[PDB]
């Protein structure tokens, strides 16, 4: 039974406004010089990542805009919407230059692969879609999972695609033959977010039952953590292993990666003008610098943390 | 589908070629060796440091309420941010705004 | 204008048939009576809700009370005291008459 | 010519008939009506006469209309003298 | 208290006051350049 | 698959909007409930988004909590998507961009939707939070309006007599207005009809009518609703109210008496306007003759500056207190046609499933509510103008004035306040400084508004459709003079009864700066230049 | 600030106006279903807006199964249990009739004939006595336990909020005690006594016994609205201990 | 969790000053 390590807590620091739609999803440019967030107001907010200035807004998708991704070697934003569209936007004239049509339902989130620069959609009628980008065809049809997939991972490691459905199943997908290889049916609840550790070959599912710590590349089943067990939407890593879990009720809990010893339980507030329904947490993001914790609420606010600096081991102990 | 011989206009070969990001792009060879971390300090102290016989009486005697303009200031409650279109500022400008 | 009670049981009827909110559906089986009509007389004369009852020492207290101090407004003044406005306009000129 | 912004209307349908058949209409709407209160009632007090008429064996009080037997609910006072 | 007019009928507390002082409350809107700028210029 | 047009936009949203509440009731259920009963929650949420659209309290006190407070952000979230989009909407409708008669009348039922939920919050907030109107405010104006009805040796207007001389002529002339509008004889419908067969009614028997009218103005103090509705003008909505046919012939007649009755009595002084004697051109140009025929009017060498304004009064109606206008009108007429006066104005407003009682607003769709506007307005202009200034304007009331005359010269001169027009809420008052007042009123100005740097040029609304020439030139003097005059006006009138806006006001001064004044009457936009400059 | 503030040239029986106006002048009650004032002032504008949703509070008769009071009555010791879980208010009126001897020492207030006998009421008329709350206990008939079969107790009334202390043992099944008296249990021992009793000589005017079941004691051998008592009573001492 | 049937429809304080006012202004 090990000791855990002592991740130092985080305290919000600044909380941005001005979205007339739920925050649905943060994306950080790799360069680290803004953000932008995809809302249900059907906007794309560029946001100035020091100042916190609307640096820009844009529309386009018909309806809720699901997910935003900038790529991270090419000029481009992939923005996939509810209106079972996914628009490839030339930053450099900021037009939609690429229509992905072809979705049967709405896309509830996409992915890109790093290397292979390849796009993988994952929408409301229990399927995925592998596009090729440039094209914009749907080379693949990724199918299997009986409910709605939530989240999807393109990693270049094996395997390739994580697929985290409402089924209580997650399926691991060899990618060459655009075939599921492992499907773990031990999650209770539905799979609404994975992150996967980008070092120690892991990664980690988010349910309403509890949270698991599988091992690549068969998901051999490491670790289960208790407690978050609320609807868990949204997760992300830190390379320091600080683990960060937002749910649907707005609540934070910080873990560390290894032990899954919960360090730290935050819940946020609201809007002044707001029910307290509007506490919701649709994306938890790190920025490149791996410094300042992004919060998509359900008050249609962007509340992002810092680290709480001035914490020490015997001010914040570290429990059994 | 493999067999389908229709052929869309919005299916025709367009838009082939991918741009990449260059070094003036933020490229991923000098995004492993930038670190965005003092980049990031730096950029919130330049935000930190730009962040800044007979006789009559007064005419206007006449009245029965003086200096009625006294507490009237508008200032940050309009940008009080209520996330709330009933009590939207911005929606209560539409009603006036629209509504004779 | 007239109400005949095979019309006032007709209404019950459909009100107990057809809900509260339709009327239209129910002004097509009463001949010669509009909507508005049916609404008025049942909200106004046939709801069971209505105290059809006497009015209590507080409930005269509470209606000399209210007529007193804010004038006229028995669309105001009902919905404080229970009854209905007819009730309440009907009440307090009766208690007029007895004071005067 | 506003041919998605014109009035409902449908070929072969027939047009609105006479005044005389909304009034047997709503004469049989309100003797459903009628039959769906006296069934809701379970009364076997109401009868149908052999020349279409409305009897009150708690009475024995003959009904043209329907809204006279409804009416009829005195009623009561030979309802308990029956009862005797 | 001299009645409060419903021309302001102020509801709810500051957003300073919600989340403290110490948070940097940024109510912001609008873009600050036009769509017309390019991000992530191109070479010329 | 299909595009989601235009014509799949808001049936694909509902059902992405249910998908998303299937997604997002399936996982807080635990082992067990085979009851799951989503078609119940289904239900629940199609009655709670119904009750919010119809502003109805809608609770199941059955009803889990955190999936009510899931049904409760999924209906605020609906409600912010139809709120911006009949925003959104009525944006490119005022541009005049979109072309639809079926998304012109969704957007018309939107907005008398959410201005009739206004409307009911507003009544609700007045009624718990008491009277805006304070109470010493008002008792002073009412002990100034005693003064000035002594003042003006007003007999009051009585009770309608039982045999008038002209009741039968009033009636005729109520018959023309209510005839008016059913003259074009089209297909009408049953209430038209009705309404057509009860004026008919009255046309035939005046005198049961005469008799009805005053019976219900002795005795009816409860009345049928109102409904309600609007005309779009593609820059705003304009309501119409809908009252009972027998209440209208009531209150057509009973207006035509009243406003006989003021005739008479000359109960209305002639500065207000619109008056029935001349055309608004006409009175245009006996405004701009009347500018025109004062005496040293453009000789501005001592400081004896011109100043125009020209202003609204805003909230002149929803202020509006019912006790305090019962208390007035006790006042003007007898007790029993005030009495009916406040009841009249308490009744409830309907729209379809919109029913609220109004009890602070006024209702313009009553006959007497022009007549009782017109005494709110000269009322207010007893307010700003002063019961000795206001005198000076009607003269002795034995010998009235007309519009634009005074007693003497030195009658417009002892007041800086020359020239009043009051049309309707729209006030035109002329003024004539001196060079040390006008310092004085700037000083106490920059006294309690300081400004070192200068800014209260910029702050100025000017009239952009003249050229740069034809504009008032803004140096700091006459802006800032400008703005004292509308500063010292708003120190007159209490944020209670109602508000004067900047931006809604013109101010022009005329001076040896400015050879120009400019202002605007009804749609005519007037620019004065004297030949001597 | 100041009245005068905002005003000038004040008037005279304004002052005196002004004048006269001023010389005249929790642990277990989470119930987790809500109170719907949030819900109504969400989807309505004429109440206050409520953005914190509330809960619906619920004590209640928390009590466990059922009581069984042994009523020494002339015919013998029967004993008559009163169930809680079926009628909590007349197993409260029925106990608290047993422990201020509102029961105990009472005669039997009513009996018709073969159908059912009420006893234990101090006022001896029908449905007379002093329940838990000084007042009457509410009237309601159970459906598990009604006022059907033999022995069956039910809290006498002649309606709704007026069952005190008689408790109404009815020898056969009838539907005028039913939805009319609160059907508090069924007689657990003394069945022959209580048969007897209601087989004995009563005169039908007031339906009254003229060999009236009369309890002189009521020995509790089990009481499940003492035992809600007690429960309260520690509930109440579980907190009382630190915030007395 | 249990789900009671939804029925469907389709299928009081005041403030004393306004009596403050309303005693001012009949004196």
């Amino acid at each position: 039974m090990p000791k855990p390590q002592w991740h130092p807590p985080w305290k919000l620091y600044r909380v941005i406004s001005g979205h007339l739609g739920w925050v649905r999803c943060i994306a950080v440019e790799p360069g680290n010089q803004w953000f932008v967030t995809g809302s249900a107001d059907r906007t794309i907010k560029i946001w100035d990542l020091a100042s916190g200035k609307l640096k820009l807004s844009l529309t386009g998708h018909i309806s809720t805009v699901r997910g935003v991704i900038v790529s991270t070697r090419s000029p481009y934003l992939f923005s996939c919407g509810e209106d079972k569209q996914v628009k490839c936007w030339d930053l450099e004239y900021n037009k939609v230059i690429r229509h992905y049509h072809g979705h049967l339902s709405a896309v509830y989130g996409l992915d890109l692969h790093p290397t292979i620069d390849v796009l993988v959609t994952c929408s409301r009628d229990s399927t995925a879609r592998i596009w090729d980008v440039r094209t914009k065809a749907s080379v693949h049809t990724l199918s299997g999972h009986t409910n709605a997939v939530a989240t999807v991972r393109c990693q270049a490691a094996e395997p390739q695609i994580i697929t985290g459905s409402h089924d209580t199943t997650i399926r691991l997908w060899d990618l060459v033959a655009g075939k599921t290889r492992v499907t773990l049916t031990n999650h209770k609840k539905s799979v609404r977010a994975v992150v996967l550790h980008p070092r120690h070959y892991t990664f980690a599912s988010g349910s309403p039952d509890n949270i698991k710590q599988w091992k690549f590349p068969d998901g051999s089943f490491i670790q289960n953590l208790s407690g978050h067990n609320a609807i868990i939407n949204t997760l992300t890593v830190n390379s320091d292993g600080v683990l960060v879990s937002g749910a649907d009720n707005g609540t934070m809990h910080l873990w560390d990666w290894r032990t899954g010893y919960n360090f730290q339980r935050v819940h946020a507030a609201v809007q002044p003008g707001s029910l307290d329904s509007e506490s919701g947490i649709f994306a938890c993001a790190f920025d490149q610098s791996e410094s300042r914790l992004l919060t998509a609420e359900a008050d249609k606010t962007i509340k992002v943390y810092r680290e709480d600096d001035t914490a020490t081991e015997e001010t914040h102990p570290v429990s059994w | 589908s493999q067999l389908s011989k229709q052929y869309s206009s919005r299916d025709l070969p367009s838009h082939t070629k991918i741009k990449y990001r260059q070094t003036t792009q933020d490229a991923p060879e000098e995004v492993r060796n930038r670190d965005f971390r003092r980049e990031l300090e730096e950029r919130e102290r330049a935000a930190a440091r730009e962040k800044n016989f007979k006789v009559k009486r007064r005419w206007d005697d006449d009245v029965v309420f003086k200096n009625c303009a006294k507490g009237v200031d508008d200032q940050k409650k309009d940008k009080r941010f209520v996330n709330d279109t009933l009590r939207s500022e911005f929606h209560k400008k539409f009603m006036e705004k629209y509504i004779k | 204008g007239v109400w005949r009670n095979t019309e006032d049981e007709i209404l019950k009827a459909a009100v107990m048939k057809y809900g509260k909110n339709q009327w239209s559906r129910i002004a097509s089986l009463l001949h010669r009576k509009s909507a508005k009509q049916c609404k008025a007389r049942w909200y106004e004369w046939l709801d069971p809700s209505i105290k059809k009852t006497e009015w209590s020492r507080e409930e005269e207290e509470k209606l000399l009370h209210l007529a007193k101090l804010m004038p006229t407004q028995w669309r105001t003044i009902a919905p404080i005291i229970g009854r209905t406005a007819a009730q309440c306009l009907e009440h307090y000129e009766f208690l007029l008459d007895k004071a005067a | 010519m506003d041919f998605q912004h014109r009035p409902g209307g449908k070929t072969g349908s027939g047009g609105v008939a006479s005044s005389s058949e909304s009034n047997r209409d709503r004469r049989e709407r309100l003797r459903q009506l009628a039959l769906e209160t006296i069934d809701i009632n379970k009364d076997p007090y109401f009868m149908k006469n052999h020349l279409g008429s409305y009897e009150c064996k708690l009475c024995l009080t003959l009904h043209n209309n329907e809204g006279s037997y409804l009416a009829h609910t005195k009623h009561q006072t030979n309802l308990a003298r029956r009862a005797a | 208290m001299e009645v409060v007019l419903h021309e302001d009928k102020k509801y709810y507390p500051t957003a300073e006051e919600v989340y403290g002082p110490e948070v940097e409350t940024i109510v912001q809107e609008e873009d600050t350049q036009p769509l017309t700028e390019p991000i992530i210029k191109p070479v010329k | 698959a299909k595009t989601v047009t235009k014509q799949r936009v808001e049936s694909h949203f509902d059902l992405e909007l249910r998908a998303a509440v299937m997604h997002d009731i399936l996982d807080m259920m635990p082992e067990g409930i085979k009851q799951n009963k989503a078609r119940t929650i289904l239900q629940h949420l199609s009655e709670a988004w119904r009750c919010w659209k119809a502003n109805i309290p809608w609770k199941v006190p059955g009803l889990p909590t955190p999936i009510e407070n899931m049904i409760l952000r999924y209906v605020k979230a609906k409600a912010d998507w139809w709120t911006n989009t009949a925003h959104y909407n009525r944006e490119r409708i005022r541009r005049g961009a979109t072309v639809d008669k079926t998304v012109c009348k969704k957007n018309l039922g939107r907005l008398t939707r959410l201005y009739l939920k206004a409307e009911q919050e507003r009544q609700h907030n007045y009624l718990k939070d008491g009277p805006y109107i304070t109470a010493e405010e008002a008792v002073a104006v009412y002990t100034t309006t005693v003064h000035w009805l002594e003042s003006r040796r007003f007999s009051p207007i009585p009770f309608p007599p039982l045999s008038y001389k002209h009741d039968t002529k009033l009636l005729i002339l109520a018959l023309e207005r209510l005839k008016e509008a059913y003259s074009v004889k089209s297909r009408l419908n049953q209430s038209q009809r009705e309404e057509l067969g009860l004026i008919e009614q009255a046309y035939d028997n005046p005198h049961e009518a005469l008799s009805r009218i005053k019976r219900h103005l002795l005795t009816q103090r409860a009345f049928k609703e109102v409904g309600i509705e609007f005309m779009d003008l593609y820059s705003h909505l304009v309501p119409v109210y809908d009252v009972e046919p027998l209440e209208k012939i009531t209150d057509a007649y009973l207006d035509q008496y009243l406003w006989y009755e003021a005739d008479k009595r000359r109960l209305f002084p002639p500065w207000i306007k619109p008056a029935d004697t001349e055309p608004p051109p006409l009175l245009v140009y006996k405004w701009c003759q009347g500018i025109n025929n004062l005496q040293d009017v453009w000789e501005t060498s001592e400081g004896e500056c011109n100043v125009m304004l020209e202003s609204r009064f805003e909230k002149m109606y929803e202020k509006i207190d019912l006790t305090l206008l019962n208390r007035l009108l006790r006042l003007i007429v007898d007790h029993n046609i005030a009495d009916y006066m406040t009841a009249k104005n308490n009744v409830v407003i309907n729209y379809k499933d919109m029913n609220h009682t109004n009890s602070y607003g006024i209702i313009r769709g009553l006959q007497f509510a022009s007549f009782i506007v017109q005494y709110y307005g000269l009322v207010m202009d007893l307010l700003v103008l002063g019961l000795h200034r206001a005198s000076e304007m009607a003269g002795p009331p034995q010998m009235p004035n007309d519009f634009l005359s005074f007693q003497d010269i030195a009658t417009e001169a002892a007041h800086p306040i020359r020239l009043f027009c009051r049309y309707i809420d729209r006030i035109h008052i002329f003024f004539r400084f001196t060079a040390d007042e006008a310092r004085d009123l700037i000083q106490r100005y920059l006294t309690e508004h300081p400004d070192p740097n200068n800014e209260n040029i910029v702050g100025y609304n000017n009239k952009k459709c003249w050229p740069r020439d034809a504009r008032m030139r803004l140096m700091k003097h006459d802006v800032n003079l400008g703005r004292a005059v509308f500063w010292d006006i708003k120190n007159r009138l209490p944020r209670s009864v109602t508000t004067v806006q900047w931006e809604n006001s013109f101010v022009s001064v005329y001076s040896k700066d400015n050879p120009n004044l400019l202002f605007n009457m009804c749609g005519f936009e007037c620019r004065i230049l004297p030949k001597c400059r | 600030q100041d009245p005068s503030y905002y005003l000038k040239n004040t008037n005279a029986e304004t002052r005196e106006t002004l004048q006269e106006l001023y010389k005249e002048f929790d642990k277990l009650n989470a119930a987790h279903y809500s109170t719907g004032k949030v819900s109504a002032s969400f989807t309505s504008t004429a109440m206050v807006p409520e953005t914190t949703h509330e809960a619906a509070a619920i004590r209640y008769q928390f009590v466990k199964k059922k009581g069984y009071v042994r009523l020494h009555t002339n015919k013998g010791d029967l004993n008559l249990e009163l169930h809680c879980d079926l009628t909590p208010k007349t197993c409260e009126n029925f106990i608290r009739l047993c422990k201020k001897h509102y029961y105990d020492g009472t005669i039997f207030h009513r009996s018709i004939r073969n159908f059912v006998i009420q006893g234990g009421d101090p006022t001896g008329t029908g449905t007379g006595g002093e329940s838990y709350w000084g007042k009457p206990f509410k009237d309601e008939f159970r459906p598990n336990l009604s006022h059907t079969g033999r022995g069956i107790l039910s809290m006498a009334n002649s309606g709704p909020n007026s069952n005190r202390s008689q408790f109404f043992i009815t020898f056969r099944s009838c539907a005028y005690l039913d939805k009319k008296h609160t059907i508090f249990g069924r007689v657990v021992g003394g069945f022959d006594v209580l048969t007897a009793m209601e087989n004995v000589e009563s005169d039908p005017k007031t339906d009254r016994p003229k060999e009236e079941i009369r309890i002189d004691a009521t020995t509790v051998f089990v009481d499940p609205y003492e035992e809600a008592d007690a429960q309260i009573a520690q509930e109440r001492k579980t907190q009382l201990k630190v915030a007395p | 969790w249990k789900i009671p049937p939804c029925i469907s429809n389709w299928k009081v304080h005041i403030n004393e000053n306004f009596a403050k006012l309303a005693e001012a202004l009949y004196i």
